[PDB]
């Protein structure tokens, strides 16, 4: 089964879902990656609130998330530091 | 105001010189004592008159060059000759005597095409190429050289003794069919020079001008005595190696320009840069003085700078701000406030106690600081750097051997003698993190009031009769006093590292050879919209005489801007090299989001446009650090046969790829863009609609509005992931944007690197890429085998303008299998966007249309 962005903007394969390029006009292609200028990241922080960030910040070597699940791919080691 | 400031009829030497009107030279050649030598053309001057005697040193140099030096044959004492300016020696080419008369002498450069004719009365030089005069020396006979004799002069109450007399020089050169002339920064005036027949030559004298206005030839805070001379035909370039005060006449008068340089002491040295072409000069000068240090790359970013933020709390505050209203910005920067009352190299031990701490805060959010060091030291026996300066007596000097002492920020101070190179090791061994003592890594430095500036003395600098380094006279270097300091702070942020990290220094005061140290701005401007326009002629000037790094205080330095000033500024600052929001004391706020909505938004646009592009202005300034081409030009330099180009400065080139005109009216509802060359198509980048040249194109705006366009032709790299500061992107995939040619054609650059060390240099780790389109193919090649980088950026897209749709696209690089592409095709704009190339940047590839 295909893929379809959640504007109805277009509907593509799955491969294409997190493939660190942008193909929904809403950025929901891509909610773990930095591809997409409107996107969300979600952090799920166990033991805190859980947090929503730009795509933006997705691995751009700074810690966002307290449970320092956005940082998994760009050299920056983030702790937990939910407490 | 300016009655603080010396008109020529105030200054001595100025009035004594601009008194020789133009008439017989009394000067002549004494052509039985001309020597050929190894390296130049060595023959006796007199004065008919007085019957002192000159040596005249005449030189042809590789690449068409020529250098005119002139000094007493017996001097009482020797004068002084700039150093520390010219790169190298400059490679001589051969001299021979190839005609002659009994009042002449043919010389040719080598083995052709240029010659030098010599007339020995009245002294005369002609320069040629075969047939066609280029350039004549002394042709007005408005040479003077006073020569020293075994004075005593007053300004307001401030009394220079002058112990050596009238020693200034001075010499005229004639441009026949040149009209419009460039250069000799720093000046608020126009960027075509104005003649000065019926008013003030243009001064170039290091100065602090307090709320300097426009349109006037007064001396700012920085002198390149460069002048560049363009017509239809040719173009040639005029380098007048004199650091004292020096004042330029400009006349018109078949069109031809007259030129004048009088200076106040030293020899008279002077290079002349044949061109042909403008580049040919860039070529001729960076090789005399040499090229645009290589800005680290975050330096080319968002810098956000006020007097003062408050304290620690502020500044983390400010880059807390900038990620909450999603803004990028690469450096907040600390004016003198951050200091112990204006002892530099310190901090308020109130407001600034964890100086480490603050800059680790920063370095987590991968951003950087400036913090400002000027070179005036407080007198006070507490301040170890004054104490250490004052026991090595490394201070500037008056007559009867005691410390200089003026008035600046923090009260009485002293200078140290930035022209003694003793005093310069240890400037820039005090950059150390030991003896730095809070400084780390990420920060780096502004050199401000180094011209320095002194609060008490005459025009608010230095005495002329302060000694310094070997007994020369402050009046002999005050030119180069400036440089001394960017280049001994630029040298302390290498030598810190080990010499891996590259410097960031901005300064204010500046001279030729700056361009090796780091940006300059263009001081103390006003939140004003003539100020705002100004900009681009101002940093145009410094652009043609090597002064890549530029710009003007975003919002203005003075008073309060209105928002949409504000927003008009940020537009024009997003599209200039140095990229700096700075403020006076009593202004308010002006981060860009304590706005309204509507002003905020237009300006996080225009920040986003900025970031998009540092690849591109990042390869620019490669080009320029590799060439020394400047990054910002006049679209004369482009279109060098379009007289229509020859005066605009409300429009502007970075490289040759996008023409830039930003709206500076208030309330404006349109600009008129003219696209300059024939068979030329510009691409609307907001739009994407094409437009021939030649025209001049009504274009419509709103408050969001930034008139760019990409030239056909051109291919344009971007980052299209804009993230909070540049170190988060530098490993992000690269949008290439090609535009292409009414030939269906297009080329661009791309340089890559570690973004931060000299590695690209000492170990040849970067990537220089060259992107080319023919028929309908786009290739990737290295434009420098040389260069190798382990990177993981990629192309993740390819934005074809231009371009009609295809069946297929095939993509192919080596080591991998033939791909398809999918793709997407406006048939209203004619733009091809090919999804996902996925190929790393460092990799031969190539893309085809079918
Ligand atoms: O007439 N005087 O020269 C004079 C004389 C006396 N005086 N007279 C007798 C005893 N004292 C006192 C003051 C003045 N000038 C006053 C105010 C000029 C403010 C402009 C400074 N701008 C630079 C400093 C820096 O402001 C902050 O580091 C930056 O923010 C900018 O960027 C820099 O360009
Ligand atoms: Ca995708
Ligand atoms: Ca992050």
């Amino acid at each position: 089964k295909p893929f379809t962005c959640l504007d109805g903007t277009a509907t593509i394969p799955f491969d294409q879902v997190n493939d660190d390029y942008c193909d929904c006009k809403d950025g929901s292609d891509e909610p773990g990656t930095a591809a997409c200028p409107n996107g969300s990241f979600h952090c799920t922080n166990t033991g805190y609130k859980p947090l929503y960030i730009l795509s933006s910040r997705v691995n751009d070597g700074v810690c966002d998330c307290c449970d320092g699940t956005d940082e998994y791919n760009s050299g920056t080691v983030c702790e937990n530091t939910c407490r | 105001d300016r009655s603080n400031f010396k008109t020529c009829d105030e200054s001595s030497f100025c009035k004594r010189q601009r008194s020789i009107r133009p008439g017989l030279s009394p000067y002549r050649a004494l052509l039985d004592t001309l020597q050929l030598g190894p390296d130049a053309l060595t023959v006796h001057l007199i004065h008919e008159v007085t019957k002192v005697l000159l040596v005249l040193e005449l030189q042809g140099l590789q690449k068409d060059m020529t250098r005119i030096r002139i000094d007493e044959l017996e001097p009482r004492r020797p004068r002084y000759r700039v150093p520390d300016v010219l790169v190298a020696d400059p490679p001589t080419a051969r001299l021979s005597v190839s005609g002659r008369d009994d009042n002449s002498v043919e010389l040719t450069v080598a083995e052709g095409p240029y010659k030098i004719i010599l007339t020995a009365q009245p002294f005369r030089l002609d320069l040629l190429e075969d047939r066609s005069l280029l350039l004549s020396v002394n042709a007005r006979g408005l040479m003077a050289f006073e020569h020293q004799r075994a004075w005593e002069e007053t300004f307001k109450t401030h009394s220079d003794s002058k112990p050596y007399g009238p020693t200034s020089v001075g010499l005229d050169f004639s441009l026949p069919g040149m009209e419009h002339v460039y250069g000799i920064p720093e000046h608020a005036d126009s960027l075509r020079l104005k003649v000065t027949e019926g008013g003030e030559p243009y001064r170039l004298y290091n100065l602090d001008v307090f709320q300097y206005e426009l349109n006037n030839p007064m001396a700012l805070y920085g002198s390149v005595p460069v002048l560049l001379a363009h017509s239809f035909h040719r173009d040639l370039g005029i380098f007048w190696l004199n650091a004292a005060e020096t004042w330029v006449d400009i006349s018109s008068n078949t069109p031809q320009t007259d030129i004048r340089w009088m200076s106040e002491s030293g020899i008279i040295d002077v290079f002349l840069m044949l061109g042909p072409s403008v580049f040919d000069v860039f070529r001729q000068y960076a090789s005399l003085t040499g090229t645009q240090a290589l800005p680290p790359l975050f330096s080319l970013g968002y810098h956000q700078s006020r007097w003062n933020y408050r304290d620690e709390a502020d500044v983390l505050e400010v880059d807390q701000g900038f990620d909450d209203h999603n803004m990028p910005c690469d450096v907040i920067w600390l004016d003198i406030e951050h200091a112990d009352g204006k002892r530099y190299f310190t901090w308020d031990p109130t407001r600034f106690p964890q100086p480490l701490n603050m800059l680790e805060h920063l370095a987590s959010k991968r951003r950087k600081l400036v913090a400002i060091v000027d070179p005036h030291i407080k007198v006070d026996s507490g301040y170890r750097v004054h104490e250490e300066l004052r026991n090595h007596g490394l201070y500037v000097k008056t007559r009867d051997g005691s410390d200089y002492e003026g008035w600046c920020w923090p009260g009485s101070a002293s200078y140290p003698d930035f022209t003694n190179p003793r005093m310069r090791a240890w400037w820039s061994n005090m950059f150390s993190f030991d003896n730095y003592e809070g400084s780390a890594p990420n920060l780096y430095v502004w050199n401000d009031m180094n011209e320095p500036s002194v609060f008490n003395g005459p025009e608010v600098t230095m005495l002329k009769d302060a000694v310094h380094y070997g007994g020369w006279e402050h009046r002999d270097i005050h030119n180069i006093y400036g440089l001394y300091v960017h280049m001994a702070t630029a040298d302390g942020l290498i030598q810190r590292s080990g010499g891996i990290e590259r410097p960031f220094v901005l300064s204010r005061a500046f001279f030729s050879g700056s361009q090796r140290f780091g940006a300059v701005w263009t001081g103390d401007n006003t939140a004003e919209w003539d100020h705002l326009k100004i900009s681009i002629p101002m940093c145009l000037s410094l652009a043609l005489v090597g002064l890549s790094f530029c710009g003007a205080d975003v919002g203005g330095f003075f008073k309060n801007p209105e928002p949409e000033l504000l927003v008009r500024w940020y537009q024009m600052g997003a599209y200039q090299p140095f990229f700096r929001a700075h403020a006076h004391l009593d202004t308010g706020r002006r981060e860009p989001w304590l706005l309204a909505s509507q002003y905020q938004d237009a300006i996080r646009d225009a920040l986003f446009q900025r970031y998009s592009l540092l690849p591109f202005w990042y390869t620019l300034f490669y080009q320029a650090h590799k060439e020394g081409f400047p990054v910002m030009r006049p679209l004369w330099v482009q279109y060098p046969e379009d007289m229509s180009t020859f005066s605009i400065e409300d429009q502007f080139m970075l490289g040759d790829a996008l023409l830039i005109h930003p709206v500076s009216d208030a309330g404006a509802h349109g600009v008129q863009v003219y696209l300059p060359g024939q068979e030329e198509v510009w691409y609307d980048i907001q739009s994407y609609q094409k437009h021939h040249g030649p025209q001049t194109l009504y274009l419509p705006v709103t408050l969001s509005s930034i008139p760019v366009f990409q030239r056909g032709g051109t291919i344009v790299p971007r980052w299209m992931r804009v993230r909070r500061s540049s170190d988060c992107m530098k490993d992000d995939p690269i949008t290439l944007f090609v535009a292409l040619s009414p030939q269906g054609t297009a080329q661009g650059e791309l340089f890559l690197d570690d973004g931060h060390t000299f590695n690209y240099q000492t170990r040849h780790e970067f990537l220089l890429r060259r992107f080319s389109f023919s028929g309908s193919t786009l290739v990737s090649s290295s434009a420098d085998p040389k260069g190798h980088l382990e990177t993981p950026i990629w192309i993740e897209r390819v934005v074809i303008m231009g371009a009609g749709k295809p069946a297929a696209v095939v993509l192919q690089t080596k080591g991998s299998p033939e791909s398809r592409l999918s793709f997407q095709h406006d048939p209203e704009t004619s733009v091809l966007i090919l999804r996902k190339p996925g190929v790393s940047v460092a990799s031969d590839w190539s893309i085809h249309l079918r």
